[PDB]
């Protein structure tokens, strides 16, 4: 794999794909 | 955060894993 550059949706995007069925937390800077 | 880094950085999927549930 290689290094990532993800603003807004498309990190959103990258952790769908990573984690899948698992489930995530997006959880941005107050 | 991630949310920080992967964006004004950069950051791996191996990172992202830290993420899920
Ligand atoms: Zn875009």
């Amino acid at each position: 794999f290689v290094n990532q550059h993800l603003c807004g949706s498309h990190l959103v995007e990258a952790l769908y794909l990573v984690c899948g069925e698992r489930g995530f937390f997006y959880t941005p800077k107050a | 955060g991630i949310v920080e880094q992967c964006c004004a950085s950069v950051c791996s999927l191996y990172q992202l894993e830290n993420y899920c549930n």
